[PDB]
């Protein structure tokens, strides 16, 4: 989900620093600015650290998984008890980990969001810059570094 | 410690919240036992 | 009670009999703790703290600065009842049954409820002590048919995230190669600040019988064995290394500190072999009996475990 | 998919009456249950409650487990599962069993069989009798009253 | 021929391993055993141990006996022998038993079948399952661990 | 723990950790990254060295079909000590560093194997031909890799000029608003070792 | 013992210590409160509702 | 509140008070309050129920 | 209570099992007390 570190069998060891970082659970970015636009708005399914999408129908709008023309923001961190996300509006740049669809995201390539929020290989709807390689989490979850900068 | 005391002085905001909270409360019980049905 | 429960009675009187589980040497008295649940979970919060990206140089104006991000973890211990069922003789009918030298039938493999409960306690400890060894429950030598157990039930063998060398099935008989493997998952422990403690380590027959050969002409004075012990000192600084053979082990070589701050057995305080109070009687002499104990309690931080497997291919 | 409601009750029961108060996913057990009953725990695959029950095995690396199922491969049926330690309760097909259990998607006196999937479903060889009617519990999932004895002939 | 034959030794035998020690043929009874579970006991006419047995009728001057055989015959399983009293414990077919047994000179999951003589073979109506493979104790002597649990 | 937020004094005493353990790193390599494979590097202002990248140093390389063999490795470094130059400041402790696993070939018998002696000894006998038969430390540091450092521990010729700020120090500022989160700073100083040309020696022992 | 309001503490309106502060004469403030914490027990609450069609 | 008891008055009789109040009375029969009867009672009104009562 | 003092006398079943754990524990106690490495 969000934290699978608490179904830990055995402590780990916190004597290393390098390598330490690239885990599901860092929410947020890794360079963040007091400036930053949050946004906090209700989610139906899984939209952490994916792109995301309005949804109008009754209740008032809320967001989920989604790219393309249809993208709003991007979700950085969920409350799962208020079942709320936050979201770092597309006006906004952003850098840090995002889910990618594959492994076959290599570093300088141009990504797009899919329908499913994942990053992939790529005219473009916005710039969305690798910066390393795709890691490999679970057997299907793959994040890379991107640095988000707007729209084409 | 209630803001209905004005012997209270709060030493910071959480001690006035608990005072605010305080002061809702006397104030609910005083409105029921001013009610007359 | 003992008024009224022969049963009880007999449990009591012989319960001194029974050996002492030898998985006590593998640890050091301030490493083990007992814990009161039969069967559920424990759980540990450890927090930790990790740099999400390079420094920010602060030089003019700039708002933008890397973040250093926190997890939580929470590390949960399943405890597991498990149960034994055994038939003996009757209290009743024990005179009908008694000898010359001995009381019981032969012809029929029947005991007296005292002897049964020492073997059965006896066989209960054998594999308390094998689970606690190898992390798996069975009882074939092959090592199929195990027993599905609850996650987050490991041995000293099966921790995961945890050193692990392979001796090539070439190799086997080579002790420097064996030694070489062993010198390679000793720099890749990490010990961290905790590194001053005494060691441990297990080890095959047929390793401590090539471990007695001079270390390689070959040497006049040193054995290997020495020279592993002098290897273990220099990651240790210098204490006491405690080297143990155990036959449950095959081709396989353990090493791990007696530091209660890397690794921590909390067992249940009802872990080994107890009498259920359910008797079963029929109008025959034979009854039956029940004997319960619980598994589960092993702790360990990561990459704290040295484990050695010599392919015999 | 869950023995106890998964959601938290947003209310208190009223506890008043006491007919047709049974007729919930979490009355585990039988109607009629025998002090004689042999009762067997295996370890669950999937989730089988208040299902028929047939073995599966695997590699030989672990024990053989029990899995939803009916036909020719049925041994038992599933009325109880503790989740915390994966066990399902199986009362042998050999035992008689009377209870509520899982109806395919029926009036008294129905003859009813067991599909792949451990439900039960109307009519081979298996001997199971419907004592009530369907009752829906959610829009996918119907129970029935039902008396298994034994394996029927041909 | 004998479940427990009475033979002097002059030397002990080391119990080196608690594994694999349950195979022998001295083992009787059911490896899995219920305490609400039937036994009866029936006079032994050869050696049904370990065997199907079938009810055999004399010429009426004596009561009926148990011998071994299987097929339509099939009446229960013998568990265990008092050979003092020459008596035979039988477990009905109507129950379920699960333990080792006798197997026609197979593996997990195949289906057996009761043969002329009380040994299971691989396959029409008793519902056997063999729960491992065949375990070699004499030339002549397989035992296999297996499940009845009723008639097809 | 669902969020993985903790109060500021936990919080500040891990980063602070976090950011010794880097700045020690800094100060053993000369590099700042936090990646193991050392790549990502930050860029430094020149004049920046750490003991393992100073420049006008020995450096010797021990070839990869000989990273097993002790006795090229201590012949490299016989040659290494004969091209050490410390002057008329000789007479000086020395101190040498070692990646954990050259600390473990240490330990092994002197090579057929002499008893009564180790490779640790001759090597302490070999430093102590050249600082004057003073004294000579060994220590361990699993930030190395492959490498083994030796320099002396004389003020005249290496000197560690750190500023008073370089260890970790709060910032007066506090992002807050109207949620329950804060943000606070950390700020540390980086930069200030001196050294004599060609007074360390830096082995290298290659394993491609 | 039928119906019972166990509403937080903080549910009436509370003033927040965060005040938005800038060059100009406009600043800006924040107000909390609490929802939620009824109980009530089945079939103890009669509605009805007259249908305006 | 769900579980509750509810009853609707149809658009043809809105304007009736006796149809109201036979649906109050059929909602005030299938009301249960147990043990729990000897309780006073509140009812709240919207201001075109409190003209036509 | 424990089982290695003989004046221990258990009321029912459940000190009995409390006097068993007791004695294993000290038992433990008394090897490692006597363990010589």
């Amino acid at each position: 989900m969000k934290n699978p570190q608490h179904d830990a069998s055995l402590l780990s060891n916190s004597n290393e620093f390098r390598d330490k970082n690239v885990e599901f659970f860092a929410s947020g970015g890794t360079r963040t600015s007091k400036f930053d636009k949050l946004e906090n708005h209700p989610f139906l399914g899984y939209p952490y650290k994916r792109g995301v999408k309005r949804v109008i129908q009754h209740y008032e709008p809320h967001v989920e998984a989604g790219g393309g023309e249809d993208l709003y923001g991007i979700c950085i961190d969920i409350d799962e008890f208020s079942k709320t996300a936050t979201i770092v509006p597309i006006t906004n740049n952003f850098e840090g980990y995002l889910v990618a669809k594959d492994s076959t995201v290599k570093v300088k390539d141009k990504l797009i969001f899919n329908k499913d929020g994942a990053l992939e290989k790529v005219k473009a709807t916005i710039n969305a810059t690798a910066l390393t390689d795709a890691k490999q989490i679970s057997n299907e979850v793959y994040l890379v570094k991107v640095a988000v900068f707007g729209n084409k | 410690a209630s803001l209905l005391d004005s012997n209270f002085v709060p030493i910071n905001f959480t001690e006035f919240v608990q005072a605010i909270s305080n002061t809702y409360k006397q104030r609910r019980i005083q409105f029921y036992e001013n009610l007359k049905r | 009670l003992f008024d009224e429960n022969y049963y009880a009675k007999a449990v009591a009187n012989i319960i001194g009999e029974v050996k002492d589980p030898i998985m006590y040497k593998w640890f050091s008295p301030d490493q083990i703790e007992d814990v009161d649940l039969q069967m559920g979970y424990q759980k540990t919060v450890k927090w930790d703290a990790f740099l999400n990206a390079n420094p920010t140089t602060i030089a003019n104006e700039v708002n933008t600065i890397s973040t250093i991000g926190f997890s939580s973890e929470v590390v949960r211990l399943n405890y597991l009842k498990l149960q034994y069922k055994f038939r003996h003789l009757k209290q009743t009918s024990e005179k009908f049954y008694t000898s010359d030298s001995y009381i019981g039938d032969i012809n029929n493999n029947l005991l007296p409820f005292a002897q049964a409960y020492k073997l059965a306690s006896s066989e209960i400890i054998k594999l308390i002590n094998h689970f606690v060894l190898t992390g798996t429950v069975s009882i074939q030598k092959d090592g199929k048919n195990q027993k599905r157990l609850l996650p987050n039930m490991y041995g000293l063998l099966n921790m995961p995230e945890q050193i692990k060398e392979e001796v090539a099935s070439g190799d086997k008989d080579k002790m420097d190669k064996i030694f070489e493997k062993i010198e390679a998952g000793l720099s890749k422990l990490e010990l961290g600040d905790e590194f001053s403690t005494p060691m441990m380590v297990i080890v095959d027959p047929a390793t401590s019988l090539k471990l007695v050969k001079p270390y390689a002409a070959a040497s006049s004075c040193e054995k290997w064995e020495d020279v592993l012990i002098q290897t273990i000192k220099a990651i240790n600084n210098r204490e006491d290394v405690y080297i143990e053979t155990s036959n449950l082990l095959k081709h396989k070589i353990l090493i791990y500190p007696l530091n209660s701050e890397l690794i921590k057995f909390k067992p249940s305080k009802y872990m080994l072999p107890t009498p259920n109070e359910q008797v079963d009687k029929d109008s025959t002499d034979v009854a039956h009996s029940y004997i319960d104990f619980v598994l589960g309690g092993l702790l360990a931080t990561r990459k704290t475990i040295l484990q050695v497997n010599i392919k015999q291919s | 998919l869950m023995k106890n409601p998964q959601q938290d009750s947003g209310l208190l029961s009223n506890s008043i009456d006491f007919r047709d108060q049974n007729l919930i996913f979490s009355n585990s057990g039988g109607v009629c249950t025998s002090s004689k009953d042999k009762i067997e725990n295996y370890p669950a695959k999937g989730y089988p409650y208040k299902r028929g029950v047939k073995l599966s095995f695997g590699d030989g690396t672990t024990e053989l487990e029990v899995e939803a199922g009916g036909g020719d491969d049925l041994y038992g049926v599933c009325s109880d599962i503790d989740e915390f330690s994966g066990m399902a309760t199986v009362i042998p097909i050999t035992n008689n069993f009377t209870g509520y259990l899982t109806l395919k998607k029926v009036n008294p006196g129905d003859k009813l069989n067991f599909n792949q999937h451990g439900e039960l479903e109307k009519v081979k060889s298996v001997n199971a009798i419907a004592l009530s009617k369907a009752h829906k519990l959610t829009e996918d999932l119907f129970i029935v009253l039902a008396s298994v004895f034994g394996n029927r002939a041909i």
